[PDB]
C-alpha cells in the first residue's frame, strides 16, 4: 500500500533509490510477460465452454419427457483403479466417459423404471426423493430437473372453512365438544408447553358413530 | 391427427428458467427460456412451457405453437400436440363430457 | 429437357459401412446425423469414400439442429491433411423403424 | 515487414541458467518473444511466427504458426534446459515448419538465438549453405553466448547465403553480459532489413 517509508529514506538515499527504481522496472518486465500466458489460457477455455454448450442446447430444449424420482440411489463412485464403477470396463475414471458414478432410480410416465448414468449438469445433490424431473424423451437420463408436481383440486382443497359452523350454531353435542377441544384446539395454541414437558400430541383422532 | 392432451400445469421456462447459461433459475428478460440479460450473446424464444398429460397418460413439456396465446393456454384447457414430436400447435375446444350428456338429457 | 432425372446406383466402401453402423447403433435409440465424403462422376455412379459423424440431437434429424461450426472445424483439418474432397450426400440413423 | 513467416530457433541450455539478463536468460527470452511478434504485426497483421527448439536431446516442434502471441509463449513454459545447440538440425526441422503454411507468399527467415556453441560440425553447416539459398531462406544469427568465452566460424555462412533474397541475411551481435537482451534484439534490424529482386 504504503510505498517509500520513512525508514527507507533514511536506509538508502535519493540517487541510490534510482538505481533500485531501474532494477524494479527489469523485474515488473518479466511478471508482465506471465500475465500474457495466464490471459491466454484463460480465453481458449472460455471458447471451450459455449462450444459444448452449444452441443447440449439442441437436447436440453423442450420438448422432453416427465418422470419422477422413486429414490436417489448413490451408487458408488471409485473403489476400483479404472472407471468409477464396481464393472471392469475400457474406459477410465470419470463422471461420464465409460465410468459411472452415482445413479438415480426414476419411475418414468413411459411406464418404465429406468437405472441410467448420471449427467454432468444434474448432479445427485439436485435430487431428493419424489422429485418430478424432465428426462430426454429419446433417451432415457435425467435431462433437467422441474419443481414438485401441483394439481389444479389439491390446490383447491386447501381453504374451505367459510362456511363455518362455530359451537354458537350446533345445538348442544356434549360430552364430545369438550373432548375436541381437549384432543385439538387446546395443544394447537399453548404447543410451546408441550415441548417443554415432554408429554406427547394426540396423533390424530377418529371421529365416528351413525351419520 | 394432434394426438390429444389437457394441460395439468403450466410453469414458466421465463422465470424458473429451464436451461444452463449463468443461471439455473429465474430470467430476467423473461422473453428468452435462460437468459437474465443480453449481453450473454444468446437470446431464446420462450412463452412457457406447459405441462401437459396425453391420453396416453405419459406426461410431457411441449414446445410452443405457430399462432397460440399465453393468454389461451391455462390449466384445464384441451390442447392439441403432436404424436411423437411433442408440440402445441393448434388449441382445442374446453370440456370432454358432452359425449355422455348429450344422450341423458332429454 | 436439361435433366435426365436418374438416380444413382451408390456404392459404399468398406471404410463407410462400419463407420455408419457403429455410430448408429451406439447413438441409438436417439436420431443421429452426419455427412458422407466422396467422389462423384458419371450420373449412375455416386461413390460414398468415407464417412465423418456430426454430434447428437434428441430433437431428432433437423436443419435447426445441425452444427455447422463443427462441419466448418472439420473441412479445416481435411485440407491441413489435404484429403479434401466433395460433400456427396448426409447419412442418419432412424432410432428403431 | 510485410508478409512475413519467421520461425524462432530459441535454445535452452546450460549456458542460460546464467543471469546476465534479469533474473536469468530463460525469463529474457520470454521478453524477448512479446516484441518481436508485437512488431510483425505492426508491419503487416498477417504475419506469423513459428516456434523450434533447438534444446534437448532431440530438436522438436514447440508451437506452430498462429496469429495469437498468447499461442506462442504457451509452448515455450515446458522446454528443455538441459541440452545444448544443434545448429544443423534445427535448420532443417525450421525448413518443414515454414512449409506448412496458411498462404506461401509469406517470406522465409530464421532467425536463431544462441545461447550455446554447436554440438554438430563444420562439416555439415557448409551443406546447410548450398541447401538453404536454392529455397531462399535467410540465416539470421542473434549471438550472444558464443562470444562470451567463445569464437564463431558462423560469419562465413551469413554470407555464403546472402544473395537478392526474399529477406536479407546479416548478423546481430548482442553483448553477452548485461545490456538487456529484450531491447537489443527490438532495436537492432529484424524488419528494418528487406529483400530485394
Amino acid at each position: 500500500g504504503d510505498d517509500e517509508l520513512d525508514q527507507e529514506i533514511l536506509n538508502l538515499s535519493t540517487q541510490e533509490l534510482q538505481t533500485r527504481a531501474k532494477l524494479l522496472d527489469n523485474e515488473i518486465r518479466i511478471f508482465r510477460s506471465e500475465l500474457q500466458r495466464l490471459s491466454h489460457e484463460n480465453n481458449v477455455m472460455l471458447e471451450k465452454i459455449k462450444d459444448n454448450k452449444e452441443k447440449i442446447k439442441n437436447n436440453r430444449q423442450l420438448p422432453y419427457l416427465v418422470a419422477n424420482v422413486v429414490e436417489v440411489m448413490d451408487m458408488n463412485e471409485i473403489e476400483d483403479k479404472e472407471n468409477s464403477e464396481s464393472t471392469t470396463q475400457g474406459g477410465n475414471v470419470n463422471l461420464d466417459n465409460t465410468a459411472v458414478g452415482k445413479a438415480a432410480v426414476v419411475k418414468t410416465s413411459s411406464r418404465q423404471t429406468v437405472f441410467l448414468p448420471m449427467v454432468g449438469l444434474v448432479d445427485p445433490d439436485k435430487l431428493k426423493p419424489n422429485d418430478l424431473v424432465g428426462v430426454n424423451k429419446d433417451s432415457y437420463l435425467i435431462l433437467d430437473t422441474l419443481p414438485s408436481e401441483f394439481d389444479s383440486r389439491v390446490k383447491a382443497m386447501e381453504v374451505d372453512e367459510k362456511p363455518t359452523e362455530t359451537y354458537s350454531d350446533v345445538g348442544g353435542l356434549d360430552k364430545q365438544i369438550e373432548e375436541l377441544v381437549e384432543a385439538i384446539v387446546l395443544p394447537m395454541k399453548r404447543a410451546d408447553k408441550f415441548k417443554d414437558m415432554g408429554i406427547r400430541a394426540p396423533k390424530g383422532a377418529l371421529m365416528y358413530g351413525p351419520p | 391427427p394432434l394426438q390429444v392432451a389437457r394441460c395439468t400445469k403450466i410453469i414458466k421456462g421465463n422465470g424458473e428458467s429451464d436451461e444452463t447459461t449463468t443461471d439455473n433459475n429465474n430470467s430476467g428478460n423473461s422473453n428468452s427460456n435462460s437468459n437474465q440479460q443480453s449481453t450473454d450473446a444468446d437470446e431464446d424464444d420462450e412463452d412457457a412451457k406447459y405441462v401437459i398429460n396425453l391420453k396416453q397418460i405419459a406426461k410431457f413439456v411441449v414446445g410452443l405453437g405457430e399462432r397460440v396465446s399465453p393468454t389461451d393456454i391455462e390449466e384445464g384447457m384441451r390442447v392439441g400436440v403432436d404424436r411423437s414430436k411433442y408440440n402445441i400447435e393448434l388449441p382445442l375446444p374446453p370440456r370432454i363430457d358432452p359425449s355422455v350428456t348429450m344422450m341423458t338429457v332429454e | 429437357t436439361g435433366r435426365d432425372d436418374t438416380k444413382e446406383t451408390v456404392y459404399i466402401s468398406s471404410i463407410a459401412l462400419l463407420k455408419m453402423l457403429k455410430h448408429g447403433r451406439a447413438g441409438v435409440p436417439m436420431e443421429v446425423m452426419g455427412l458422407m465424403l466422396g467422389e462423384f462422376v458419371d450420373d449412375y455412379t455416386v461413390n460414398v469414400v468415407d464417412v465423418f459423424a456430426m454430434p447428437q440431437s434428441g430433437t431428432g434429424v433437423s436443419v435447426e439442429a445441425v452444427d455447422d461450426v463443427f462441419q466448418a472445424k472439420m473441412m479445416d483439418m481435411l485440407k491441413q491433411t489435404g484429403r479434401d474432397q466433395m460433400v456427396v450426400g448426409w447419412y442418419h440413423s432412424h432410432p428403431g423403424f | 515487414m510485410v508478409l512475413e513467416a519467421t520461425v524462432l530457433v530459441i535454445d535452452n541450455s546450460e549456458y542460460s541458467r546464467n543471469g546476465d539478463f534479469p533474473r536469468t536468460r530463460f525469463e529474457a527470452q520470454i521478453d524477448s518473444v512479446e516484441f518481436i511478434f508485437q512488431a510483425k504485426r505492426n508491419s503487416n497483421p498477417e504475419n506469423t511466427v513459428g516456434l523450434i527448439s533447438g534444446a534437448g536431446a532431440n530438436p522438436r516442434v514447440l508451437s506452430t504458426f498462429t496469429a495469437e502471441f498468447g499461442k506462442i509463449l504457451a509452448g515455450l513454459h515446458d522446454t528443455q534446459i538441459e541440452g545444448k545447440l544443434h545448429m544443423a538440425t534445427a535448420l532443417q526441422i525450421a525448413q518443414l515448419t515454414l512449409k506448412h503454411r496458411q498462404n506461401k507468399v509469406q517470406h522465409q527467415r530464421i532467425v536463431a538465438f544462441v545461447c550455446s556453441p554447436i554440438s554438430d560440425s563444420r562439416d555439415e553447416l557448409i551443406r546447410l549453405a548450398k541447401t538453404l539459398k536454392k529455397n531462399n531462406v535467410a540465416v539470421d544469427i542473434i549471438n550472444f553466448g558464443e562470444i562470451e568465452q567463445n569464437t564463431e566460424l558462423l560469419d562465413e555462412f551469413i554470407a555464403a547465403v546472402n544473395n537478392p533474397q526474399e529477406e536479407t541475411s546479416h548478423l546481430l551481435t548482442v553483448t553477452p553480459g548485461p545490456r538487456l537482451l529484450y531491447e537489443n534484439i527490438a532495436s537492432s534490424p529484424i524488419i528494418l532489413e528487406e529483400g530485394s529482386s
